[PDB]
């Protein structure tokens, strides 16, 4: 759009916010629209816009490179989004492209190992400290301990 | 209270034009506007950007016939999309929404 | 003993009518402190802004909602994953603005249902039972671990968290639709086998049980009476039990040891809900459901629609209107 | 309804030429346009800039003209702007571009012409789906 | 807990019942006009 | 049985399938706001307690 | 010299640069050459509303209000023309920059008063005969003031002015005329005025600094309602570059 | 008629309250032993 | 009023829970 | 008595034709040659008292300028509307496909 | 801001302190079984 | 650990009987409703607020924006026997999607 | 909010009735003979 002609910087998107550019909470100058939530993002192709106070007006408006341009259109067009058949994209994209990030693929396993470690942790530790106190087979029918306690009312 | 008579739709071709009516399944129903052979001729839209088939574009006129307007024809977009808006539910009626503080959204009978 | 012994052995105590324990010491002022907020917050609360774009949404009693519209309103997408407590706002109006008792809640819930899981172990060790009634519940606890933290951790913001709130949780439900298509997705599938089924089995073994009664009672008396706290004897009988079951099917597919069967119980719900879990928290890292838009063509490459298809339709509905303010570039990427 | 002889018949250049590619050659042009061009251009839209899309009748309208296998081959050796003003093969996945476009490497002559043939066949069969985007899906 | 020796049993007879019925009914009846104002 | 018979057709019906039945709770909800049913939500109670 | 890492959270992204108190010199005017404002930086301090008339029509007060948007306030890297008027005044023409930031102020008792703070368009002039720029020299003109939301934006039931519905679809036989101020759109645009006050001029660098203080109206919601009248105060930070 | 429309909250309540408590009593009452 | 209806019942259930807890029929072993 | 203002333009020539004092920028891609260098200068260059004002925008080339002649059968122009020129709208009307 | 957040710290700090401390207490012997796990 | 507990195996298994099935036949009921259109759709207060009151939102008024959505893009291929054509125009869409 | 001006007595009648049933059921159950 900047290279249509448009002043970037000035340019007030439909809620107020800046269309392309606003302000972090602590003053930053970030992307806007729902990017907004990623201004916390660092790269290579995206630092050399950065100034003290955040993405620079002047450096954006004279020093983008076509490097640059390339990086963004590549990373954007290759989101990690992609279905479980590796149709690459949003859910409602069309099939055409065979794609799913290995970001993806490599979060999902991990978080799926991680999550069945944690329970297998559980099973396991209560079933060592049960073992350790001899009562992991079951209750003793002839020395139930509830029974030996006063009851709660 | 009363009907307001038959609202006819005309382009600015003098070509009559017929809003598409609201099925029972729809609680909204968007305004749109075919010939007699189902082509599509007006529209009210959402998005204006790229808009082709806008009333104001179209030149769409309504007229009455029989009831409460009989005679009556109204050329002004406001208006006129108006009465397309009543037209999605069939025959156009006058009501008295006043008495009883009526809400504007539809119940149904002692046959429901 | 000494003052620190003491206390040990009131928090360890079995006398307890609540039990306490170590888990307890943590669980009880975390759920506390989520439990006065989440009440006040849904009452009181003014609206706030979920989406970061100067659009508050009113979430609570006196606001505008009743029972089903109410929320605590999820967290400003400007904040994001930053962790946003009372004392990083400048004021309390601000911090409400933003969303902040969202995130005090969700926190302090998440913390003490986890010490609730730990004090599950904690007291069947000291009743010297068996310990994994906790594991049962790892299943819903790690249900909310996927919707509150995993899933915006995901995405990149607490603002797409679930709401705390009736209605907002069907928008979340509907939202995750469009951007994930859980309904194609194995996971949530096993989900549904796993709810649908666990609610089959229920039925199945509360009609059997009370089928097998022992007669115990008369007719001018509820048959519960019939049971007496704490007796040797099994009230039913499992023989009979199964012996029914096994003709209604065939006999191999009834379960004739109260063990297996109750084991079965406990499974077959638990492991489908840890799959619904796992299908959240991995969509979160956007793998998402099977993708059959336009699979089928014909000889000369028209497009012949499944019901894949007219799901993507649907889907593509609630794609386009969800949020409707903030998006500026064509793809929804987060 | 069947991929014909006539629906693979597509114009060679301005001047009223044609050619009619082989099922073959069709194959190879969804295989290759999927490969090098469908991150961007899935469906006959373009993602980074969806003001263009791969329409024919908008391949027409482009300078030079690019509804035609010459236009769409010289295209993917020399792309420009839609006013054919300026060149811009450092933005754009090119021939000339290969070094810094590393997928266009590989594609020969013969390649690009199953492309070009791919983009001017692909609306004959799917109508407004081709450059439609999603309220066409 | 040993139990609390000051419990007593409470009563009301039939005819209290009716009387009673009886008063807040007519109380109703003489007081609704005011309450609809 | 009983909802296709008070719509227009059996068309309405849900189709006998696993992507049909999807589309079947997805018409509801864009069509009769299901997820809104107090209903609905005693069955989902049910289910899920 | 500090960095984005040196910055970042801390706040100073939202401050304008200071000169310190040894700044009290003058930058000559040659009225011979041209000058930009390279860089101008509003920083507020101080949001204040006018309190609505109770109906006395006596002088309705600007209140404190509370600042509920956190540290995104500041309006920077603006850039326009300096040009040198025939009597000696000093005219600013703001071309470009951060020259807008959504604003929502909490007045007591909770009312939210969102408004797009602005200098869009801003105009500025000195008094007459400013050879040089010194801790004497003022600015003073006008901005416009352009709808807080543009014409896109779609209210809760769906309904705008460049897109969405233009009825209460929820109320299909409601009367429209009770709903029409709801359902028409408008789009604003309006005068504001501003004031900067150099107290600080550094000489060698073009770089002054002061005070300033702004009027305008807050959102008034596509025209569905009256808008409040706004008093901005602040700080300010503007280089002055021959080019 | 414009009623006061809590008019007919409060006298079912009037009624229902302590009827139900005198309810209450009784049928407590009739079911203590013979 | 209709605030002061859902508070009231909710408060109503919190009570509920305290009496359902603190000063339910005890459980005995016959 | 109130106006939605993009409505009431849809009645004007803006409705009928590609208007130089407010239609968005990527209707230019509709005839040959004026996107996106024209479209830009065009844009740029913007509010024009009538259609033939496009023809004296600086620095254009000879071959610019008859692109613009041949296309001014295609253009108008009627008065700025705020609601279509704020927010950088020309440039990005939040439309896509 | 400051009292609030230092409050709140100390708070956090108290209780973390007694959970630790607490499962360090001997608590493998706190069951009604088999105490000698040293 | 939950404050109350069953004491009671024949009260226990017949709850479990209870509960799935009570849940089944009260969504049963509400199908009923829905043959015949009589929908929870709606709370009338809600949009009466809303209508006169565009900063008025809930999740409520959110989900029928996506229900609205729902029914106007999967209308035309789900319901072929009523030969929907829905011009672009009419689309309800969002900024940009 | 414009409210179903029948909605609070309905509520409180559909709380009350039944749970009164209850409270007078409960309570003769009490005071019959142990
Ligand atoms: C014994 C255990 C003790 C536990 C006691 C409780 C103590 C509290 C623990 C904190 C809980 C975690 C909450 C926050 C998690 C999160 O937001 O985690 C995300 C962080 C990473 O944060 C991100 O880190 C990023 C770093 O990248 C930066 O730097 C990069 C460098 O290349 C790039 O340049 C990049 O672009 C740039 O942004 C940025 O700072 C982001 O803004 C930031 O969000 O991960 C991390 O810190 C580490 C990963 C955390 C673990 C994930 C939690 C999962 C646990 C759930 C288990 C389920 C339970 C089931 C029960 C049944
Ligand atoms: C009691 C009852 C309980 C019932 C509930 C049970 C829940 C599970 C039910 C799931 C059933 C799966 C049906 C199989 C569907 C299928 O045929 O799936 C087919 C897909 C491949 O689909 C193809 O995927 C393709 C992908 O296209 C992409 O790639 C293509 C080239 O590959 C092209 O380039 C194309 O342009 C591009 O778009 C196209 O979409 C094709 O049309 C499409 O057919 O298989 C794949 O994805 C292969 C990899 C994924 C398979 C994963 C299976 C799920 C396992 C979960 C179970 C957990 C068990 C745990 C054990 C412990
Ligand atoms: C960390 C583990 C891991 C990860 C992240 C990947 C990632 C990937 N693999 Mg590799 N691989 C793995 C392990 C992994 N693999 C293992 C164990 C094998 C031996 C079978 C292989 C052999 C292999 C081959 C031959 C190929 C891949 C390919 C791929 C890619 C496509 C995957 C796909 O389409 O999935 C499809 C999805 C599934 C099949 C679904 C898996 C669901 C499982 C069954 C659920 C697990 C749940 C849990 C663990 C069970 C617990 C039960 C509970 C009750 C306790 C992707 C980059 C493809 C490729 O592109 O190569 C270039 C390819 O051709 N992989
Ligand atoms: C069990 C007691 C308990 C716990 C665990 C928490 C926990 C929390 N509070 Mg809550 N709070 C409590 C009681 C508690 N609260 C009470 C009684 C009140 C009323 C006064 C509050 C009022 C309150 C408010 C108003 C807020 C919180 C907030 C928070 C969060 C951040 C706390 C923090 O920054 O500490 C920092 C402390 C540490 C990092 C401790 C380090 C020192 C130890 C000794 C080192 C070891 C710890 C290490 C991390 C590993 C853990 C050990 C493990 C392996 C066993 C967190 C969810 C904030 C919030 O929710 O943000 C969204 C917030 O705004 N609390
Ligand atoms: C929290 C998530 C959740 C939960 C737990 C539920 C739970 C429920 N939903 Mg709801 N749903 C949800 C979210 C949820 N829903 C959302 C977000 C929407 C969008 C609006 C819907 C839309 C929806 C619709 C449209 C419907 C439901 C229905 C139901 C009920 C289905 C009961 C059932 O088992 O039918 C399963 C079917 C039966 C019990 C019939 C008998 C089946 C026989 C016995 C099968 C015999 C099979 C045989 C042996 C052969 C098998 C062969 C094999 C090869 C397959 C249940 C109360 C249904 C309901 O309300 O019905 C009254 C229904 O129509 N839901
Ligand atoms: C007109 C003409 C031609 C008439 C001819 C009729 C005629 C005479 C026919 C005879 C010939 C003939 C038999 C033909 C057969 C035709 C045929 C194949 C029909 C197909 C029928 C059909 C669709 C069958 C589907 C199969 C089916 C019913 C499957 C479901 C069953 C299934 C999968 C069960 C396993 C599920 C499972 C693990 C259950 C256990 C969980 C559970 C219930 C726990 C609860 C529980 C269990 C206990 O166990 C006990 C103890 C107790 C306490 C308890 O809580
Ligand atoms: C400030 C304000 C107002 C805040 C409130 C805001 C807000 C959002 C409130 C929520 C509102 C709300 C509650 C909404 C839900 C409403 C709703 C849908 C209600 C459903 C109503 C209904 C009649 C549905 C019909 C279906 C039905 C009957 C469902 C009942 C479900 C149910 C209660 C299931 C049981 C759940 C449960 C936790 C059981 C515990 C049982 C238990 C103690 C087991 C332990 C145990 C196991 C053993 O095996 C043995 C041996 C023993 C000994 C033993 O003990
Ligand atoms: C072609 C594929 C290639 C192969 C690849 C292999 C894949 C791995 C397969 C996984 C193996 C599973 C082992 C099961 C053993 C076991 O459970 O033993 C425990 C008992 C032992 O059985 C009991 O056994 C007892 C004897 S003993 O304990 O075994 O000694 C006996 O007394 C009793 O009557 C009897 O019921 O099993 C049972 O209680 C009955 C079976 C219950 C089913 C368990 C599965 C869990 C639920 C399903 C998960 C839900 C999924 C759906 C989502 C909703
Ligand atoms: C804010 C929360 C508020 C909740 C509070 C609940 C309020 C409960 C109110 C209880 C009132 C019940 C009255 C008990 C009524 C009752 O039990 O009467 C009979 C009762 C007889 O008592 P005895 O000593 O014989 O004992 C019998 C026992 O069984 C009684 O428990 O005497 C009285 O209670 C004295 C009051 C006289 C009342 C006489 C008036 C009736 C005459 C008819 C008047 C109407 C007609 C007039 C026509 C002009
Ligand atoms: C860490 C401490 C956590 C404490 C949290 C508080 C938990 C509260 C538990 C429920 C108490 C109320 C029980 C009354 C009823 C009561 O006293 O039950 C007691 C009853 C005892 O059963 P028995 O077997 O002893 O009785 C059988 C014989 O009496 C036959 O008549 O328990 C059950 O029936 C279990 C099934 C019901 C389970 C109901 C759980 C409902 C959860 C709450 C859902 C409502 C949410 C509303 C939110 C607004
Ligand atoms: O925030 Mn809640 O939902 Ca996850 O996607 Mn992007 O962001 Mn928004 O749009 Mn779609
Ligand atoms: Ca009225
Ligand atoms: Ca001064
Ligand atoms: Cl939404
Ligand atoms: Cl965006
Ligand atoms: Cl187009």
């Amino acid at each position: 759009d900047q290279k249509l002609g448009a002043n970037v910087g000035s340019a007030q998107g439909p809620t107020g916010l800046g269309k392309y550019l606003m302000r972090s909470p602590t003053g930053e100058i970030i992307f806007g629209g729902e990017t907004m939530r990623f201004w916390d993002f660092r790269g290579p192709w995206l630092e050399p816009l950065r100034g003290p106070n955040g993405l620079d007006l002047n450096k954006i408006k004279n020093d983008i490179q076509p490097w640059q341009e390339r990086r963004a259109a590549e990373y954007m067009t290759h989101a990690p989004l992609g279905s479980l058949n590796s149709v690459g994209g949003v859910a409602t994209e069309i099939n055409s492209v065979n794609f799913v990030s290995p970001r993806s693929w490599l979060a999902t396993s991990h978080f799926v190992l991680a999550f069945f470690f944690l329970v297998g942790h559980l099973w396991h530790a209560g079933r060592a400290r049960a073992a350790a106190a001899g009562f992991e087979k079951g209750i003793d029918r002839e020395s139930e301990p509830v029974l030996s306690m006063p009851s709660l009312d | 209270q009363a009907w307001k008579g038959h609202a006819v739709f005309r382009n600015k071709e003098g070509e009559e034009l017929f809003v598409r009516r609201m099925p029972a399944f729809f609680e909204s129903f968007p305004v749109i506007l075919t010939d007699k052979n189902g082509v599509v001729k007006a529209d009210i839209p959402f998005r204006r950007a790229e808009s082709k088939y806008s009333f104001e574009q179209q030149g769409v006129t309504v007229s009455f016939y029989g009831g409460e307007l009989n005679g009556q024809t109204f050329t002004d977009p406001p208006t006129v999309k108006s009465y397309a808006r009543k037209a999605i539910f069939g025959e156009i009626f006058e009501f008295d929404t006043e008495t009883l503080n009526s809400d504007g959204i539809f119940r149904t009978s002692p046959r429901g | 003993a000494n003052l620190w012994e003491r206390f040990c052995n009131w928090v360890t105590s079995t006398d307890n009518r609540l039990y306490v324990g170590w888990f307890g010491v943590i669980m009880i002022p975390t759920l506390l402190a989520a439990t006065i907020c989440f009440v006040i917050a849904f009452i009181a609360a003014p609206p706030v802004d979920i989406d970061g774009i100067r659009e508050p949404v009113s979430g609570s009693l006196l606001y505008g909602n009743n029972i089903i519209t109410g929320a605590v309103v999820p967290s400003s997408n400007a904040i994001g994953l930053h962790f946003y407590p009372i004392w990083e706002a400048a004021s309390l109006d601000e911090w409400l603005y933003n969303g902040g008792p969202y995130q005090l809640i969700i926190f302090h819930f998440l913390l003490g249902a986890s010490c609730y899981m730990g004090r599950q172990w904690e007291l069947s060790y000291r009743l010297g039972m068996r310990p994994w009634i906790c594991v049962a519940y790892s299943a819903p606890l790690a249900s909310a671990f996927a919707v509150f933290l995993i899933y915006p951790i995901g995405q990149g913001s607490f603002s797409d968290g679930m709401p705390l709130g009736i209605s907002g949780t069907f928008n979340f439900m509907i939202v995750f639709q469009a951007e994930h298509n859980i309904l194609m997705h194995p996971f949530h599938q096993l989900g549904v086998a796993g709810v649908f089924g666990g609610a089959l089995f229920c039925a199945m073994h509360g009609s059997l049980v009370t089928s097998s009664l022992i007669r115990e009672t008369t007719e001018t008396e509820s048959a519960n009476y019939g049971y007496k706290f704490g007796q040797e004897e099994e009230t039913y009988n499992i023989v009979a039990a199964h012996g029914y079951f096994g003709r209604l099917i065939f006999q191999y597919a009834s379960f004739n040891n109260s063990r297996s069967l109750h084991f079965f119980l406990a499974a077959w719900p638990v492991v489908g809900v840890w799959f619904a879990a796992l299908g959240i928290s991995t969509m979160a890292f956007n793998l998402n459901g099977f993708n059959f838009n336009h699979s089928v063509i014909d000889a000369k490459g028209n497009v012949i629609n499944t019901w894949a298809d007219i799901i993507n339709r649907a889907n593509l509905g609630m794609e386009v209107m969800h949020e409707r303010n903030a998006h500026n570039f064509p793809l929804d990427l987060a | 309804a069947e991929l014909t002889p006539e629906v693979l018949t597509v114009p060679l250049n301005s001047e009223g030429k044609t050619i009619t590619l082989t099922e073959k050659q069709y194959l190879e042009g969804k295989r290759l346009f999927q490969y090098a061009c469908a991150s961007c251009h899935v469906g006959g839209i373009t993602k980074t800039n969806p003001s263009l899309d791969l329409r024919t009748e908008t391949l027409a309208l482009a300078t030079p003209p690019r509804d035609n296998i010459e236009g769409l081959v010289d295209y993917m050796k020399n792309p420009t702007t839609y006013d054919g003003e300026q060149e811009i093969a450092e933005v754009h996945p090119s021939l000339r571009s290969a070094d810094i476009f590393p997928k266009m490497r590989n594609l020969t002559e013969k390649d690009l012409v199953a492309i070009a043939g791919h983009i001017l066949v692909e609306p004959k069969i799917l109508g407004d789906k081709w450059g439609g985007g999603k309220v066409y899906y | 807990m040993e139990p609390n020796p000051n419990r007593q049993p409470v009563e009301l007879n039939r005819t209290s019942l009716y009387l009673g019925l009886l008063l807040i009914l007519v109380l109703a009846l003489l007081f609704s006009s005011y309450f609809f104002n | 049985l009983i909802y296709p018979l008070g719509q227009s057709s059996w068309f309405f019906a849900p189709s006998f399938g696993v992507a049909a039945i999807f589309r079947f709770l997805l018409f509801f909800q864009g069509f009769h706001n299901w997820t809104l049913n107090p209903f609905h939500m005693m069955g989902v109670a049910g289910v899920l307690g | 010299t500090l960095t984005y890492d040196d910055i970042v959270g801390t706040g100073l992204a939202n401050k304008c640069p200071t000169l310190d108190d040894t700044a009290r010199g003058a930058y000559p005017i040659d009225s011979s050459q041209t000058y930009r404002i390279a860089r101008l930086c509003l920083q507020p301090t101080t949001f204040l509303v006018k309190e609505e008339p109770k109906n006395k029509r006596q002088e309705a007060e600007f209140v404190p209000t509370k600042l509920v948007t956190r540290e995104t306030t500041s309006l920077d890297q603006i850039q326009g023309e300096l040009k040198v008027n025939s009597d000696g005044s000093l005219t600013f023409v703001e071309e470009d920059g951060i020259d807008f930031q959504p604003v929502t102020v909490q007045m007591a008792g909770g009312e939210r008063i969102p408004l797009l703070f602005t200098v869009k368009n801003l105009v500025a002039s000195t008094q007459p005969n400013v050879t040089s720029i010194t801790t004497s020299t003022d600015f003073k003109g006008e901005f416009n003031v352009p709808s807080y939301r543009t014409a896109n934006f779609l209210d809760p039931k769906g309904r705008g002015l460049a897109s969405g519905y233009d009825s209460a679809i929820a109320l299909p036989q409601a009367k429209e005329e009770e709903l029409a101020r709801a359902n028409v759109k408008r789009f604003s645009l309006t005068k504001g005025q501003i004031s900067l006050n150099v107290a600080k001029v550094d000489g060698r660098t073009g770089e002054i600094a002061g005070t300033f203080e702004s009027e305008q109206l807050s959102d008034d919601d596509m025209g569905a309602h009256e808008p409040h009248e706004v008093k901005i105060q602040g700080v300010f930070y503007a280089s002055i570059e021959p080019a | 008629m414009e009623v006061n429309q809590l008019g007919l909250i409060a006298t079912a309540l009037f009624v229902l309250v302590p009827s139900v408590f005198l309810i209450i009593l009784y049928v407590q009452t009739e079911s203590q032993q013979k | 009023m209709e605030t002061i209806t859902y508070v009231f019942i909710f408060a109503c259930i919190i009570a509920l829970f305290f009496f359902a807890i603190f000063f339910r029929e005890p459980p005995r072993i016959t | 008595e109130l106006v939605n203002v993009v409505d009431e333009k849809l009645g004007t020539a803006y409705g009928e034709k590609i208007d130089l004092n407010n239609t968005n920028i990527a209707a230019f891609i509709q005839y040959r040659g004026l996107y996106p260098t024209l479209a830009k200068l065009i844009v740029k260059n913007a509010p024009y008292e009538s259609v033939e004002d496009v023809l004296n925008i600086p620095g254009l080339t000879e071959r610019q300028k008859q692109i613009l002649r041949e296309n001014l059968e295609h253009f108008t122009v009627t008065e700025v509307e705020t609601a279509l020129v704020e927010g950088g709208d020309r440039y990005n009307n939040g439309l896509y496909k | 801001m400051e009292t609030l957040k230092i409050t709140v710290y100390i708070v956090v700090t108290f209780f973390v302190l007694l959970f630790v401390f607490g499962f360090l207490s001997g608590d493998p012997a706190r069951n009604p079984k088999r105490k000698d796990l040293e | 650990i939950f404050g109350i507990a069953f004491s009671n195996k024949r009260w226990l298994h017949f709850f479990m009987l209870f509960v799935p099935v009570t849940g089944l036949w009260m969504s049963a009921i509400g199908v009923v409703g829905l043959a015949l259109n009589l929908r929870s759709y709606d709370f009338i207060s809600q949009e009466i607020r809303a209508a006169e009151d565009p900063e008025f939102e809930t999740f409520y008024t959110k989900n029928l924006l996506l229900n609205e959505g729902i029914r106007a893009w999967m209308a035309p291929q789900d319901q072929p026997h009523e030969n929907f054509v829905f011009p672009e125009e009419v689309l309800p869409r969002g900024n940009a999607l």
